[PDB]
């Protein structure tokens, strides 16, 4: 089986920086990118960043890449995400999704709970 | 950055009637024979719970009313007649490099 | 209109060493040389090549430079009807250049796709699944599975080759652009190679038949310095006598040898229809051999501690290490042994560039020698243009090698290499050999050889072309003729169908001898003696 876990939430201030964690266990984690997607409230989802725990391939897409730098911790099967200058727009919830294998598609299978932030 | 456009973004549709959601980008995202995109289910206060592998292919513990066809530009969605359990918000994740990027999301409800 | 003589003689000297180590040397000899024992097959490598592959090449080259007509047309002065030698060469030479240059279309692609700082080996990204990925040594815990395949194999039968969209050769369908558009370069390196004769075909070698041998020093003394040379190289010098017991041994030697030197294809009789005559054609025919075989060797020597180092990091003996066909063998293991090094995205380029370099000359002589041979045959409609007609073998063997780039690829490339250098090579190699010493007299080819040189050949190559290499070439076709063709690359076991497409493949080549023996017995007048002894003798005007 595989499931995935996180930190719980925290609150938003101004300027402020979060650390948000994303655990992993029942697989092989050193082979699989750990995603990261931000739903806010009313709206749809929007992908944040990327990261590879094994070689350190991390991609982004804008300006998340100084907004939110990846770090994979691949000692206690956990993923991180340092996020810095918190507007009142990152106020939303933020999945840990795992890609699973190149062949399937790169499918997001496995979700986290949910570390909203307000 | 792919554009993903989706329509119609709510489906009004009934008990009874194959609805249908529509996937184009600029690309193209077909590559290495396996089409480089999924489907997801966002249900009020729910993780997107996974559809279909590459646009074809079923996910996991799914039933297999949620079809998938297409090939290209256009990937299509189309699901087949449901009752109201399956309201929800449906994404189309391509997973064609560099940056992938999430649909706009189509509502169905009766 | 005269023959256009050769630069130097070192223009010649290493045209012909250029093509003589083309593929074999680089990843057949190791990999043929430790499944038969190790030890114990240098022995049976040195005692058939001086025995039948030797004096075939002498035997071609003094021909070549004695009567200097090139191959089809030189059948008139040895034997009227043997001239379908020249169009079953010619389409042997079509087969060849097809199933040939995709090999170095692999290789382009893997130079143009290394200039990353990162190789695209070392990871497991989209194209590339992970379900059988994480088989790289390149890991502390010791989780294995016998599905697992390493990253490499991944980017050779997923990226370059796209074998997972082709079920086998039931459906091949889909063109790869990307290399579609790469062999497009390499032909037109090699009609830029070989648009002018020889003038250009010798000073390109200059810098394509050397420049392999700079990359294999520097690539052998890396190796030695890897951490675990000793374990690969003792097992590539471990001799097992038990092995040379088996006549398996004794056919895999003589296949490597013949289709190593490579005599009596056309080329090496279009190379010496080129030099003056009174060049000494014994100092070149007899170093030829010994630099194949010294750099057969030494390329052993690489592959196998390149090998051992794998071996000895992967904490497993050399054995169920990459055992798989050659191709396979050099891009896949040594791949990813590159990209496992210390300086990578170096050791890649410079071994994909002497990949490159070292089939790119041969690829010229195997034209150049059809080309000389069609041309010095035809002297009135060619031989006025030959700026043409190069572009048209070109192109020919271009749309000829359109299907082994599809998404089949290996699946076509397979069938090309053990089918068409099986008996129908071998059968035109035997009737030349046997035309050149049997019904040409030899005496007259020892007179001619001496009036040449300076001396008669030795009691040596004398009883060798009528003895040993017409009985050395009936036996490595007879070996392999009842051997059940069972090709099976990548897991997949080909169809019944394929033997008899092997089959009519090989019947391609053989069929223009007895063609063209009939229609010169039909000419001819007189009862079926005088049919015989007319058309056997030369023309001499
Ligand atoms: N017609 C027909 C017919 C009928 C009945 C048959 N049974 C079996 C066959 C074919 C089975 C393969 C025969 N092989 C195998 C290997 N082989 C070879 C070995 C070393 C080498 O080195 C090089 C190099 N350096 O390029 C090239 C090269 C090639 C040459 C021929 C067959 C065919
Ligand atoms: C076998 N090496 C040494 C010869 C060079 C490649 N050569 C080959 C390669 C494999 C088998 C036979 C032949 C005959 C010569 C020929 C003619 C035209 C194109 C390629 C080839
Ligand atoms: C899609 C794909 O590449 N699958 C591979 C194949 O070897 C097999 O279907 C599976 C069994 O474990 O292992 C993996």
């Amino acid at each position: 089986q595989v499931q995935l876990q996180q930190s719980g939430p925290e609150l938003v201030k101004l300027g402020a920086s979060v650390r948000i964690s994303c655990k992993a266990s029942g697989y092989r984690f050193s082979y699989s990118w750990m995603n990261w997607v931000k739903q806010r409230p009313g709206k749809g989802l929007e992908w944040i960043g990327r990261i590879y725990p094994g070689d350190g391939d991390t991609k982004y897409s804008g300006k998340f890449k100084g907004k939110a730098t990846l770090t994979a911790d691949k000692s206690s099967s956990t993923v991180y995400m340092q996020l810095s200058s918190l507007t009142s727009e990152d106020s939303a919830v933020y999945f840990c999704a795992r890609s699973a294998y190149g062949s399937e598609g790169f499918a997001m299978d496995y979700w986290g709970q949910g570390t909203s932030v307000t | 950055d792919i554009v993903l456009t989706q329509s119609p973004a709510s489906l009004a549709v009934s008990l009874g009637q194959r609805a249908t959601i529509s996937c184009r980008a600029s690309e193209s995202v077909d590559n290495y024979g396996i089409s480089f995109l999924n489907w997801f289910q966002q249900k009020p206060g729910q993780p997107p719970k996974l559809l279909i592998y590459a646009a074809s292919n079923q996910g996991s513990g799914v039933p297999a009313r949620f079809s998938g066809s297409g090939s290209g530009t256009y990937f299509s969605l189309n699901i087949h007649p449901m009752e109201e359990d399956d309201t929800a918000v449906y994404f189309c994740q391509q997973t064609k490099g560099v940056s992938w990027t999430f649909g706009g999301g189509t509502k169905v409800e009766i | 209109g005269e023959r256009e003589t050769w630069g130097k003689k070192v223009d010649f000297l290493l045209s012909v060493i250029g093509y003589a180590v083309d593929l074999g040397n680089v990843w057949r000899f190791p990999y043929i040389c430790y499944q038969n024992g190790g030890g114990a097959f240098l022995l049976p490598y040195t005692i058939m090549a001086i025995f039948g592959g030797i004096p075939l090449f002498y035997m071609e080259l003094a021909l070549g430079q004695y009567h200097r007509n090139g191959c089809i047309s030189i059948w008139r002065k040895i034997c009227p009807i043997f001239k379908g030698i020249g169009y079953a060469i010619c389409i042997i030479a079509f087969y060849i250049a097809s199933y040939y240059n995709t090999i170095m279309a692999w290789a382009l692609y893997y130079l143009i796709s290394s200039f990353t700082d990162q190789l695209p080996w070392t990871s497991c990204k989209n194209s590339w699944n992970t379900g059988n990925c994480t088989n790289y040594f390149s890991e502390d815990n010791i989780t294995w599975t016998l599905h697992s395949t390493s990253p490499a194999e991944e980017f050779y039968t997923r990226h370059v080759l796209q074998i997972h969209r082709s079920k086998g050769l039931q459906d091949l369908g889909g063109i790869s652009w990307q290399l579609a558009l790469c062999i497009m370069l390499i032909f037109t390196v090699i009609y830029f190679s070989i648009w002018k004769g020889v003038k250009t075909s010798g000073k390109v070698v200059w810098v394509t038949a050397t420049f392999p041998y700079i990359i294999l020093s520097v690539l052998l003394v890396r190796g030695a310095t890897l951490p675990g040379a000793w374990r690969g190289v003792l097992f590539y010098l471990k001799p097992n006598w038990q092995k040379l017991l088996e006549t398996g041994v004794w056919i895999d030697a003589a296949a490597q040898i013949f289709f190593s030197l490579g005599p009596g294809f056309g080329v090496l009789l279009a190379f010496a229809s080129y030099n003056k005559f009174n060049n000494n054609c014994y100092q070149d025919a007899l170093v030829t051999s010994v630099v194949n075989c010294m750099t057969s060797f030494v390329s052993g020597f690489v592959i196998f501690t390149v090998l051992g180092y794998m071996a000895e990091m992967r904490n497993e003996d050399v054995s169920e290490v990459a055992k798989d066909a050659g191709p396979s063998l050099l891009f896949i293991t040594y791949a990813e042994a590159i990209a496992n090094m210390p300086a990578s995205t170096f050791f890649a380029i410079i071994f994909f560039l002497m990949l490159i370099t070292l089939g790119l000359d041969s690829t010229f002589a195997g034209l150049e020698g059809v080309i000389t041979a069609v041309l010095d045959e035809f002297p009135h409609v060619w031989a006025k243009r030959r700026e043409r007609f190069v572009l048209a073998v070109v192109i020919t063997c271009f749309f000829g090698s359109l299907v082994t780039l599809t998404f089949g690829g290996a699946y076509v490339v397979k069938l090309l290499e053990e089918y068409a250098t099986g008996p129908a090579v071998l059968t035109v190699a035997l009737i030349e050999a046997v035309a050149v010493s049997w019904f040409y007299g030899i005496t007259q080819f020892c007179r001619d050889v001496k009036e040449m040189l300076g001396f008669s050949p030795g009691w040596f190559w004398r009883i060798c072309w009528v003895a040993i290499s017409p009985l050395f070439l009936l036996f490595i076709i007879c070996s392999f003729l009842m051997s059940p063709p069972q090709l099976r690359l990548f897991q997949y076991n080909y169809p019944y169908w394929s033997i008899i497409l092997g089959y009519c493949i090989g019947t391609s080549s053989f069929i223009c001898i007895p063609t063209y023996i009939a229609y010169r017995l039909i000419i001819t007048p007189g009862t079926f003696k005088e049919r015989i002894i007319k058309s056997i003798t030369p023309e001499t005007p």
